[PDB]
């Protein structure tokens, strides 16, 4: 009996940390969306009607969301998926032309600059033989003064080429699930006070993640899943100012956004098959794009982050909020899509506070672009067609990407500013619950047993 | 009782050696996205077959629990029976024996073919 | 006699249980078109392995016919031996037992691991 | 002694029948280039499974050496034991029996199912 | 040497108006054809 | 010195050396490159 023998085990519950290609899952209503619009919903496998996540009792697991792959994988999947969509969509090669632009029909005070330039230009025809002078409307940001005529050009003309998104497509973020292969598990930190790094007591295995819709947005991140108890403020290295802070809200703060102008679209035959969607007459008043949030709730929720922040910087500390320091329009402003057009909302009004140790709304203005250069584009750009009519969207704010000032001097007055830049932060914000592991079922261990002769 | 796939993670190696057919079960069945699906579909059978490969080059195609003829080198663990089967968990246990698992496998490989080369001689004379 | 792959379709479940090695045989071996070939080539091994998966999580890796220790719940069929083996065909028979095949499989899954956990105890004492 | 994968190429069929677990071992685990990798990754499991397919439709899922019930037709070789096991090599030996390997396999196929259909009758009466 | 094994004593409910391999084929033909034209020259300037 | 059919002149001869014979090569001119904007994104690299 004293002599022990190894006996092999198949089906042993043990895993090694891994990386692997996952795959997407979506629901039937995403295909019911039809209209040939949603990206990759079609090639994407379906979800489960009765999903199950088995809780694993008595086990702890060392998570780290700042050294994860499935957010790098996702970030990549999103960039690829998007870029494959633009291949069929028409090229605006000849739209790069010397425009002759003026201001839009308006009677505004001199201080208020003109942001809608009415531009006429020699465009191409269905026939190589001919040409056509035709006019369109452009935002001031989509053009640059070229040089007593007032002539302009599309801003991309010196940086990159341009390709018009098919209107028969949609930008709506629909929920994606990242399902593992066989013999691969995803482990889910069910602890409701986890900062994203270290041992998690409450853990569960699961095939696919939750419905993670790809909202690509700077400053405040929207429509995301929110915390269960406290407003959790997560970072890789909090002490170091170079690293950003991911704030995850507890309560949703609803923010309504809109383009008040009843814009119109005309279609211009580049020919043949090619067809540019110009911006036609503005029906009605010429107003300003903007977003509203409750000053009451913003007060309330900015009070929550401060209560949490003082747990890291001292009880007797001043924590005020300031606007962006300076940089690209991509990062100096709350960027998002709304109805199919891209927004650039001044966040100075939100981040303008001060906090001591112890009924209208916030109108915040916006800008709008059509030729966009997202994901740090370099050789290619994309013209987002005019969306006919009036546009308005309603969304919750789920989080923030804040940034602290490194001047320091041990001052109890370290202030914060909204940030963005790298878009992995957004998927980092939703994927903090998850980790991918490689299943290894072949156990070997001694029990008093010999195999027969 | 039925816990679920991996449910006996933090269970003792004795209790976890009950639910083996559950981890062994959910292990096979369950154009951008299209390629992801394909190199995940092969990865799962490659990874699966590599285990059946081992069980087969040993005598343990049964399988689950399979005894053998290579005796336990105390150097590998040296712990008593109770304190691994009624105490430790496989997550834990794996990291101890991890240093020699491939050396242990080699002992198994020779031992099986040795059985076959022998058993032919038995059926040969009888 | 040799009928052919699926030849005993309309044959009695007794006569069809003769030609099992023929259906089991023609089941593996046998850029537009190029992709079709690839997701058909994996589909065939995925579908094949999923059956070996079952036979293996039961005791029936033999295989073909394999007896077991789960007794026949009369509720499933309740027909007499003669009228299924010397009468009915598998096409027909499949649709009757179809309502509980996965429930039946579950009875098999627990029963096999139960055998193994037991047989270790025999070789342990002896 | 340990020669290496295929090392007993020019070794006698007896000595080469020792190192079987080495050739059986290095047989599974080990965008232009990306496609090459994929139709090589499937080719290896297809080719591998086609052998397990045969061993399984015979009784030899063991495997390595497996005896059977089909007697050796002298027409196939007719050479004496010594001059093939202690003399010839498998490279050589393969080309002799090559003319009837698939006919030999057929003898095996019927013989296995014949065993199963019989063994059920034994466990049936007992 | 193609072989089609007759299955004696069995009947099967066919429906050609609810088949796939014709939808599959129809598709294969359209794709196959459309992949052929990628290298073939564009008559863009012939529109004149 | 290897060949498919040495006797037949139509087939070439593959000579494989035993010793390396080092051969140094160069373009002595300090050439310069300017970049010409075809635009947009397109850019021809001229020889300056
Ligand atoms: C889409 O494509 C459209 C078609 O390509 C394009 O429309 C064209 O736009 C250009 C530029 O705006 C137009 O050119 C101008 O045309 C003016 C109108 O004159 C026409 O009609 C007259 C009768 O009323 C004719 O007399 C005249 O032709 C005569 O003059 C010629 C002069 O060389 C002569 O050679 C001919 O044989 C003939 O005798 C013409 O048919 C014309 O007046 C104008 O000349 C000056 O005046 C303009 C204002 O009216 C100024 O804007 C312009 O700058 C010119 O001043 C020049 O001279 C000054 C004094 O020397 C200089 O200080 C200036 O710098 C400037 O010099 C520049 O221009 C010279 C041209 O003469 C050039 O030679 C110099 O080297 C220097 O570069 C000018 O010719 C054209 O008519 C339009 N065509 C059509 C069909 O509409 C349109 O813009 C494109 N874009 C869009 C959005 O639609
Ligand atoms: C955070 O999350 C929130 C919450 O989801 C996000 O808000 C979304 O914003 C979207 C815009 O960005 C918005 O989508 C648009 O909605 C427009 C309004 O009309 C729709 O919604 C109303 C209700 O609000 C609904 O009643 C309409 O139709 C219903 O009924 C018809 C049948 O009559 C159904 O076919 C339809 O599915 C819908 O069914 C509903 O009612 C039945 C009962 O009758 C229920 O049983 C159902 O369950 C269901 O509730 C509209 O659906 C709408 O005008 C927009 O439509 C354009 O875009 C879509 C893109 O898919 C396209 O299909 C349309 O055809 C159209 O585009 C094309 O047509 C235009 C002219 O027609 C043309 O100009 C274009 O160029 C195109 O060619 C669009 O659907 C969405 O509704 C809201 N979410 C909700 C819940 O309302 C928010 O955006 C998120 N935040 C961020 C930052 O993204
Ligand atoms: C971002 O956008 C969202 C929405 O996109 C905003 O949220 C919305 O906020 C508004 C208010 O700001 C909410 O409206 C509220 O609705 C209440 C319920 O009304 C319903 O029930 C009553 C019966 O109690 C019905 O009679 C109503 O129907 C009648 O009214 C509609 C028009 O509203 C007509 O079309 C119908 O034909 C009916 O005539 C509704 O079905 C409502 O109680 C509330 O206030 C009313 O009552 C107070 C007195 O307490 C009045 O002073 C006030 O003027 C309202 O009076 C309406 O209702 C009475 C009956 O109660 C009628 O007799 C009147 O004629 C009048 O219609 C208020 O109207 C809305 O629900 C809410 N939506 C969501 C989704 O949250 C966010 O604020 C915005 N955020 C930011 C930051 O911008
Ligand atoms: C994101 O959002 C931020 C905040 O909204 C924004 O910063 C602001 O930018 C604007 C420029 O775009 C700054 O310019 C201000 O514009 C207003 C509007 O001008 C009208 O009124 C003046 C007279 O007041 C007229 O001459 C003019 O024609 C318009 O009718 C001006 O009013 C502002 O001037 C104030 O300061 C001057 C200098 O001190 C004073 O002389 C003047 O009277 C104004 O009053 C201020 O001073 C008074 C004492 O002298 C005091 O009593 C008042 O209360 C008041 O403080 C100014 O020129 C504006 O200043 C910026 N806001 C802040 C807080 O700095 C960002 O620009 C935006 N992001 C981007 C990218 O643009
Ligand atoms: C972020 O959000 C904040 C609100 O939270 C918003 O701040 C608003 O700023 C404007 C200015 O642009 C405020 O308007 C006035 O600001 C003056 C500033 O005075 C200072 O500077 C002068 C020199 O220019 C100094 O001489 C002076 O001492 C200050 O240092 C204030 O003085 C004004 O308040 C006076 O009036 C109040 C009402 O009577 C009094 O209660 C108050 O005590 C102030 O009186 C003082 O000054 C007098 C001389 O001016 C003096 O005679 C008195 O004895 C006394 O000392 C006034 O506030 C506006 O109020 C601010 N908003 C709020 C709610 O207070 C930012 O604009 C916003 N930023 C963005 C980008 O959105
Ligand atoms: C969050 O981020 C902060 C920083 O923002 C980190 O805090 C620092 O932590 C380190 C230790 O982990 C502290 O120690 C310092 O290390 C420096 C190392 O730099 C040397 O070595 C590199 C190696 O490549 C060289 O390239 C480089 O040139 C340096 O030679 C030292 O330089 C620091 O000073 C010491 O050395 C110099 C001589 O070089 C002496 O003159 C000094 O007196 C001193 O002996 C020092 O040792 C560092 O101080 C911390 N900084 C701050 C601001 O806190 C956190 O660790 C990080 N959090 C996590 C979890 O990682
Ligand atoms: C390296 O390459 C050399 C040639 O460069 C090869 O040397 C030749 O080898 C062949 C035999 O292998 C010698 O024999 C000659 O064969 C010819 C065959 O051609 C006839 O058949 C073809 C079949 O398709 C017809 O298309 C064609 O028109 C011919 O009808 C014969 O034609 C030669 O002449 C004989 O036939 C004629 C009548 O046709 C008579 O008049 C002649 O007298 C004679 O009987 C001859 O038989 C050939 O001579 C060799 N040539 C040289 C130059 O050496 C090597 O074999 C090759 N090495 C290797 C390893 O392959
Ligand atoms: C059209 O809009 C332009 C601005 O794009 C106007 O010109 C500028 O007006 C602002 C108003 O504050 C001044 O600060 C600038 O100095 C003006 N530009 C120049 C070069 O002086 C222009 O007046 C508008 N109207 C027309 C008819 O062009
Ligand atoms: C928060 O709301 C209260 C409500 O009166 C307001 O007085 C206060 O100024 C707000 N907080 C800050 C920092 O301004
Ligand atoms: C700050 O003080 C409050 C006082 O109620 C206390 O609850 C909290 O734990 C303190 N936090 C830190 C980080 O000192
Ligand atoms: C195995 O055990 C023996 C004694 O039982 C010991 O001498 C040997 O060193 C052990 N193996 C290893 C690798 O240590
Ligand atoms: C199985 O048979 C027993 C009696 O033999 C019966 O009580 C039971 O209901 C049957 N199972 C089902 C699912 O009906
Ligand atoms: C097999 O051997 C028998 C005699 O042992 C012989 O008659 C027969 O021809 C052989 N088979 C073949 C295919 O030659």
């Amino acid at each position: 009996a004293e002599n022990l023998w190894v006996t092999v085990y198949y089906g042993v519950p043990v895993w090694k940390d891994a990386e692997t290609t996952l795959f997407c899952a979506s629901d039937a209503k995403a295909y019911e969306t039809e209209k040939h619009n949603v990206w990759a919903t079609h090639a994407c496998v379906p979800t489960d009607p009765n999903p199950q996540e088995i809780h694993l009792e008595n086990v702890t697991e060392e998570f780290n969301m700042w050294k994860n792959n499935m957010v790098e994988q996702m970030h990549t999947d999103i960039i690829s998926l998007w870029d494959q969509s633009l291949k069929p969509c028409v090229k605006l090669t000849p739209l790069c032309v010397t425009l002759q632009c003026t201001n839009v029909t308006n009677n505004i005070t001199d201080d208020m600059r003109g942001e809608l330039k009415n531009c006429s230009f020699n465009m191409t025809t269905e026939l190589r033989d001919k040409k056509q002078k035709v006019y369109s409307l452009f935002y001031r940001l989509d053009v640059v003064q070229i040089n007593s005529n007032k002539e302009y050009r599309l801003i991309n003309c010196n940086t990159s080429a341009i390709t018009q998104a098919c209107p028969k497509v949609s930008f709506e973020p629909i929920p994606i699930h990242y399902c593992a292969p066989a013999g691969f598990a995803i482990l889910k930190c069910k602890d409701k006070k986890f900062n994203g790094t270290g041992p998690c007591p409450s853990v569960s295995t699961v095939q696919c993640t939750h419905g993670i819709k790809p909202v690509v947005s700077t400053q405040l991140l929207l429509n995301g899943s929110l915390a269960e108890e406290e407003v959790m403020i997560r970072s890789e290295n909090i002490t170091n100012n170079a690293k950003n802070i991911l704030v995850q809200f507890n309560t949703p703060v609803q923010i309504n956004c809109t383009r008040p102008n009843n814009n119109t679209r005309k279609s211009i035959r580049i020919g043949p098959g090619q067809a540019f969607y110009a911006t036609g007459d503005i029906i009605g008043d010429i107003r300003q794009a903007h977003c509203n949030v409750s000053k009451a709730t913003w007060n309330e929720t900015l009070g929550k982050v401060v209560k949490q922040l003082r747990k890291h910087f001292g009880n007797n500390t001043i924590i005020r909020f300031a606007n962006s320091s300076g940089g690209d329009l991509e990062v100096t402003t709350h960027s998002f899509n709304c109805g199919g057009e891209f927004f650039y909302c001044n966040t100075s009004g939100l981040f303008n506070s001060t906090w001591i140790s112890n009924n209208d709304s916030i109108t915040l203005p916006c800008r709008i672009k059509q030729i966009i250069n997202m994901w740090q584009r370099i050789g290619q750009a994309m013209y987002a067609p005019p969306i006919q009519g009036v546009i308005r969207c309603v969304s919750n704010i789920t989080g923030l990407i804040l940034t602290r000032d490194g001047g320091s001097t041990n001052s109890t007055t370290e202030t914060f500013r909204p940030g963005g830049g790298d878009m992995r932060d957004n998927w980092r914000s939703e994927l903090y619950k998850y980790k991918v592991v490689k299943i290894e079922p072949l156990g070997v261990a001694p029990t008093r047993c010999k195999r027969r002769v | 009782v039925f816990l679920g796939f991996l449910g006996a993670a933090g269970s003792t190696m004795g209790a976890a050696s009950m639910t083996l057919t559950v981890q062994a079960r959910n292990l096979l069945s369950g154009t951008v996205w299209g390629i992801k699906q394909l190199q995940a579909r092969v990865l799962a059978v490659e990874r699966y077959l590599r285990d059946q490969q081992l069980l087969g080059i040993w005598g343990c195609s049964g399988k689950l629990i399979c005894c053998t003829n290579v005796p336990w080198n105390s150097s590998w663990s040296n712990r008593n029976l109770s304190e691994i089967w009624d105490n430790m968990t496989w997550l834990q246990w794996d990291k101890e024996i991890s240093n020699y698992t491939q050396i242990i496998y080699g002992l198994l490989e020779e031992s099986q073919n040795q059985q076959e080369k022998n058993e032919q001689d038995l059926l040969a004379l009888d």
